[PDB]
């Protein structure tokens, strides 16, 4: 009645089966007092199920609530392309209404090699202390990735591990950029900057480079 | 206040006058149950109450010993043997608000008949059906308190009427709430009848030079016969002279 | 808060004799050169009243006496206030004093007299107290341990605010404040008579007619009462609140009234000069 | 349920309180209560307060008690959420929702969301860095406080597969709105408060 730790973390495997959305709690829940939600692309959520048994007004029969004790589950039979949002939880049986974390349901994509676009800084931005070298790893499905470089010994830290927030595309591909936020004094001191990423698809897809 | 949270205020140890309320030509209803509408300035009570609440025009009739309705049963229960008096008047000019006056509430749904002189401000979701509501609305469960929604453009039955239900009580304690005791002019040097607080009789009132102690009222002679009294209004000592008599 | 006052020297009490004192005015009637024989509740001449005191000797052990016990109120209480530093400041009348019934509260603090009737939750030892400040030369109030909670009250008689002295002057007692408390037909009558005194103890002989003071609209059942004293907490008494207090110097002569027939002598101005017991000796009979 | 609408993004600085409004269409307002919940990037939804319009009473949580002042406006069917002492950790999307009168309730409808991030330091315009080729079409948009920035490439002539990147919260007045299109063809970058044409021609 105080926490709603979500058991699943990612359901982007395949949108052609059911879901779990297990909303566990430390204390025993009341007589089926749980409310589900649906928030897509960071917008206004929508009410899904009240009482974990009945369907909400306007919500089709494509969903199905289950559970009567503490391990509540939400099964969505015949998952449709529209159901690509984050489902939350609301245990309204206790005094303080608390929420959970959710699960991002998306589509699956291959693990093809990313891109090695390199943009060395010009004289305008070099003397401004921002020797930015943007490198985005485009067209890779798994969010789990560790950006790495070849900054004069093995790699560097901070400037080579920016890891900007990669948005989701229509083909479930992402692109995290690692811009070199270092100063100009350290830029003309290292060796050729090779861009890559630690990934199961290809650990060294580096094709482009720039000396000094 | 509202109908479900009528705030009473007891007033004792005072000289209260009811002539400014009965002879006012400003109140709508002055139905005094039990006691008479007049002669109320001669009944000394122990402590009186004053229940205040705002209801509609068609709900003033429900404030009486013995009635049926949503207000007379679930909101305010007047006892069967009521000795006070109900006072009400129209207040549509200042209570109503253009666009809806949702500041005066009342209770529609309850679970049992209320008892006389009971104030229940509980706001739990009453179960209209047989299933336990457990504190959620939208499952055939209704909220007890409802809004009135006073609007100036309404009939006489949907107008605010401030009701002041004055209650009386004569307990074993000495009566404190008394009536206004009027007085007359000081008639002196004539065979008249005096009507002082504790003394009553006849005689000739004259001037006296006796200086009484500043805590007494009257004084008797050696044979337990009162002869000199003190005026209640002014701190003057009079001399009650026996009115002349004799035989022919 | 209810502070349990400790560190109090225990000793058996004493008893004195009321030498023809406690004869109030029976009725509100004026009379001159008459001998009226009333049948009201008075104090018998040469009675045996209990002698309470509250002193504080500065010896090795001394006598840290603070007498304020609950006494039965049968039909009347004659209360003397022989003191020199305004220690006694009021009483607490009631039946059980457990916040379950109405009780009478009559306090006389430095600001004004507060005569209220309520259902206070009185502590096991209610008392007042002032603290002497050395930095700022003044006698300000310190604590108010009369009660802890307050229910709905039915009477309030807050008088006009004034300022008392509250000084700890030493010497003989110079303030005698007699108080007779009665309860007949509900009306709880209160009598008072302030006469100068120049003695330490052993209340002297002399007649004193107590004039009526108030006729409060009360009548709640009263059976018991106590005493509200005030301790002068100086800078030489350290520790907690139950040990850091000085009893000062005070003594009261609470007595009990009973039905009796007295013969009073009214003077030319309606004042009582002497009285006859008519029950103590055949001469008075 | 009802069509709930909120106010606009009130971007302020730490040390200035604001009050978000929420209209009420459809049915009446003296019959259903409103509430407020925040949604921070990375955090979850935390209940803050719920005011009852008919009873004129409100509630508060255990971590937001005293620091918030939630009122209502029964004249125009609007709810007010005033938060004093807006600290830097109060960056969250505040949603408006209608609840049922009672001890327990659920948020059936939802509002729009208001951004009140307290990071106001200056009003610096966009500074598109001229990314020299090694060698593709890339333009780094940094050194700007106001988050809303429109990115494009020759107004659709080159905008094809341009994956947008959110801005990382820097120290103050700096945001990294990186944007690279897969390979005149200039990167048309605009700004919402002050439209400045800093489009650099660094195509290889
Ligand atoms: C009563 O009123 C009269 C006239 O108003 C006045 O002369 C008199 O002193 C008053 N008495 C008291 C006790 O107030
Ligand atoms: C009467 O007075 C004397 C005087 O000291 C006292 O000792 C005694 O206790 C009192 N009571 C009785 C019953 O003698
Ligand atoms: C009001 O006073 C009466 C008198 O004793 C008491 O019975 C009653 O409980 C009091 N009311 C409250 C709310 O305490
Ligand atoms: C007052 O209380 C006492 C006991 O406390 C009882 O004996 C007496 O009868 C009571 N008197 C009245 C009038 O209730
Ligand atoms: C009685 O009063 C008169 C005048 O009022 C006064 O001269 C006389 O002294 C008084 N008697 C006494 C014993 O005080």
């Amino acid at each position: 009645e105080i926490v709603l730790t979500q058991s699943p973390g990612t359901l982007s495997l395949s949108p052609g089966e059911r879901a779990t959305l297990s909303c566990r709690a430390s204390q025993s829940i009341n007589n089926r007092h749980l409310a589900w939600y649906q928030q897509k692309r960071g917008q206004a959520p929508r009410f899904l199920i009240y009482g974990a048994a009945s369907r909400a007004t306007g919500i089709p029969d494509r969903f199905s609530g289950s559970g009567s004790g503490t391990d509540f589950t939400l099964t969505i039979s015949r998952l449709e392309p529209e159901d690509f949002a984050v489902y939350y939880c609301q245990q309204y049986g206790s005094s303080p209404p608390t929420f959970g974390q959710g699960t991002k349901v998306e589509i699956k994509r291959t693990v093809a090699a990313p891109s090695v676009f390199i943009f060395p800084p010009s004289d305008e931005q070099l003397k401004s202390g921002t020797a930015s070298v943007v490198c985005l790893l485009n067209n890779f499905y798994p969010r789990e990735a560790k950006v790495q470089w070849k900054v004069d010994n093995a790699l560097q830290s901070g400037n080579s591990q920016e890891s900007v927030t990669e948005q989701d595309s229509k083909d479930s591909t992402y692109s995290l950029s690692s811009t070199l936020t270092l100063s100009k004094a350290d830029y003309e001191k290292h060796k050729v900057y090779a861009c890559e990423v630690t990934h199961q698809g290809l650990s060294s897809p580096v094709t482009k480079s720039f000396n000094r | 206040a509202s109908v479900y949270a009528w705030n009473r205020k007891r007033i004792s140890n005072c000289v209260a006058d009811y002539s400014v309320l009965y002879n006012s030509a400003s109140f709508s209803t002055f139905k005094c149950y039990g006691v008479s509408p007049t002669k109320l300035n001669d009944l000394c009570f122990t402590n009186v109450y004053a229940d205040s609440f705002v209801i509609r025009g068609d709900e003033v009739r429900q404030i009486a010993p013995g009635q049926t309705g949503k207000i007379a049963d679930y909101n305010y229960k007047l006892p069967d043997d009521f000795t006070g008096c109900v006072i009400a008047w129209n207040s549509n000019n200042l209570d109503s608000k253009v666009g809806g006056n949702y500041n005066y509430l009342y209770r529609l749904f309850r679970k049992s008949n209320l008892k006389p002189f009971e104030r229940d401000i509980s706001t739990e979701i009453y179960q209209a059906g047989s299933t336990p509501c457990n504190g959620v609305e939208g499952f055939n469960c209704y909220f007890p308190l409802q809004s009135y929604g006073f609007q100036p453009t309404n009939g006489v039955g949907y107008q605010p009427y401030r009701v002041v239900v004055l209650s009386f009580e004569l307990l074993h304690a000495p009566a404190t709430v008394c009536g206004p005791k009027k007085s007359t002019n000081l008639v002196k040097n004539k065979c008249v009848n005096f009507n002082f607080n504790g003394l009553t009789g006849t005689g000739v009132l004259t001037e006296s030079n006796k200086k009484f102690l500043p805590f007494q009222q009257f004084g008797r002679d050696i044979a337990d016969t009162t002869d000199a009294v003190r005026d209640p209004q002014t701190l003057e000592i009079l001399d009650i002279t026996p009115c002349s008599f004799g035989g022919v | 808060q209810c502070v349990n006052l400790t560190t109090r020297t225990q000793l058996p009490p004493a008893y004195t004799n009321s030498f023809t004192r406690g004869v109030y005015y029976p009725d509100k009637v004026f009379r001159s050169s008459v001998l009226h024989s009333t049948q009201d509740l008075f104090l018998p001449f040469f009675s045996n009243v209990t002698w309470f005191h509250a002193i504080h000797v500065s010896g090795t052990n001394g006598t840290k006496r603070f007498d304020n016990p609950v006494l039965p109120f049968n039909d009347g209480v004659y209360f003397a206030s022989t003191e020199k530093s305004n220690i006694i400041r009021g009483w607490i009348f009631g039946t059980t004093l457990d916040s379950k019934t109405q009780s009478l509260l009559i306090v006389n603090n430095a600001t004004n007299v507060v005569i209220k009737v309520c259902e206070f939750q009185f502590c096991n030892d209610p008392f007042l107290g002032v603290y002497y400040h050395k930095n700022n030369k003044s006698w300000m109030e310190s604590e108010f341990r009369v009660y802890s909670s307050a229910n709905n009250c039915t009477f309030e008689y807050v008088s006009q605010p004034f300022l008392m002295d509250l000084e700890g002057k030493q010497g003989n007692f110079k303030n005698l404040r007699e108080f007779v408390f009665k309860n007949i037909d509900g009306y709880f009558k209160i009598y008072s008579k302030h006469t100068p005194i120049n003695l330490v103890r052993d209340l002297p002989q002399g007649f004193s007619a107590l004039e009526p003071l108030v006729d409060l609209p009360i009548g709640i059942n009263i059976t018991r009462f106590q005493t509200l004293l005030a301790l002068h907490r100086s800078y030489l008494t350290p520790g907690d609140s139950s040990s850091g207090w000085t009893a000062g110097a005070a003594a009261y002569y609470v007595g009990y009234l009973q039905p009796r027939t007295f013969l009073l002598k009214y003077n030319e101005n309606g004042t009582i000069t002497d009285a006859v017991d008519c029950a103590l000796d055949p001469l008075s009979e | 349920q009802v069509q709930l609408v909120q106010s606009g993004a009130e971007v302020k600085r730490p040390g200035s309180s604001v009050k978000v409004s929420c209209k009420a269409s459809g049915d009446t307002f003296i019959n259903y209560a409103f509430s407020w919940v925040r949604q921070a990037p990375g955090q979850g939804l935390e209940w803050m307060g719920r005011i009852i319009p008919i009873l004129d009473i409100a509630h508060y949580a255990q971590k937001f008690q005293g620091r918030l002042t939630i009122t209502a406006d029964k004249s125009t069917d609007t709810a007010y959420m005033e938060l004093t002492s807006l600290k830097s950790d109060d960056t969250a999307v505040y949603f408006c929702a209608r609840v049922f009168r009672g001890s327990q309730y659920w948020f059936d409808p939802w509002g729009q969301g208001t951004l009140v991030t307290v990071s106001s330091a200056s009003t610096k315009g966009p500074s598109v860095f001229p990314l020299a080729p090694s060698a593709a079409l890339g333009c780094l948009v940094k050194d700007y406080f106001p988050e809303p920035v429109t990115v494009s490439w020759n107004s659709g002539a080159l905008t094809s597969g341009v994956h947008t990147f959110p801005a990382v919260l820097q120290s103050s007045g700096l945001y990294s709105l990186s944007s690279v299109v897969t390979v005149t063809y200039i990167c048309n970058v605009n700004h919402k408060p002050s439209n400045t044409k800093v489009d650099k021609r660094v195509e290889p």
